[PDB]
């Protein structure tokens, strides 16, 4: 529930990640777009990011409005 | 490192909750005994290289995905209850 | 390709230019002989706890170790049950 | 011994290394030159040059000196 919560488990999630099968399979995630993707933390908050071979880079928060 | 995340807490969090599947269920679709997905899912206990390929093959991850979150979650516990006292003991061969 | 130990690495890239016996090792790491060697001679893994030792002993990162133990626990999977579990696990996400 | 055997434990560890430091100190890489090409012993003839990144190693060649 807790928004850190959340965000410290989608954070690991990123660094465990090894496919980008692993971000866009967790319906949690609700995965949206080699282009930058995101995944939602909650309502407001959602992690963009560029995948890469050697994982994800260049993440950062967008609060689309 | 911040808390320790085990791999429990994403298979329930992030696939159990928005999906809707029992224990059971889960445990029927990789082929395994129940109580083996409740010790998951109630992170009493960690997920086997063998347990990462049932997932992965369910659920469309890799495998090394769940091993990678069972790693961090070992090295952060680790660190956090036995750190300051191995750091203290062990002796540095290398330089 | 081939499953690698990471007691192939502590034995081969450390040991063997070192010298050290496996209880000089186990001093070092503060662990019983036979834990050193079970790993040595590739018939135990590295817990996170000795990844922790071996880091702090062998200035090397602890993720390091663990990486090889999940790498090799993988493949060792893979080529004996691979099969098995590739033809029998349902599917519950696209 | 075997040379194939030795490359697919330098691949091993090079895939594994989180820190520069997994790969300067094995003593058995001999690592030679911390952003500049690096390069680990696999025997006498050959090494394993590549280039150290947060994210691992990252262009992996092979080079006989000379």
């Amino acid at each position: 529930s807790d928004i850190k919560s959340v965000a410290e488990r989608k954070l690991a999630m990123l660094d465990a990640a090894t496919e980008l099968r692993d971000l866009r399979s967790p319906p949690g995630n609700r995965l949206e777009s080699a282009d930058q993707h995101s995944i939602r933390v909650n309502d407001q908050w959602r992690l963009c990011f560029t995948w890469t071979e050697h994982g994800p880079v260049n993440v950062e928060i967008v609060d689309y409005h | 490192g911040m808390r320790p995340i085990h791999p429990g807490e994403i298979l329930r969090e992030e696939f159990q909750k928005e999906m809707g599947f029992s224990a059971a269920a889960l445990a029927r679709a990789l082929g395994v005994a129940t109580p083996t997905v409740n010790n998951i899912l109630r992170e009493r206990g960690g997920v086997s290289a063998d347990m990462a390929l049932r997932l992965s093959i369910c659920l469309d991850t890799t495998p090394e995905f769940w091993l990678n979150l069972q790693t961090a979650f070992d090295l952060r516990t680790a660190e956090q209850q036995h750190g300051d006292e191995i750091i203290g003991s062990v002796q540095r061969l290398v330089a």
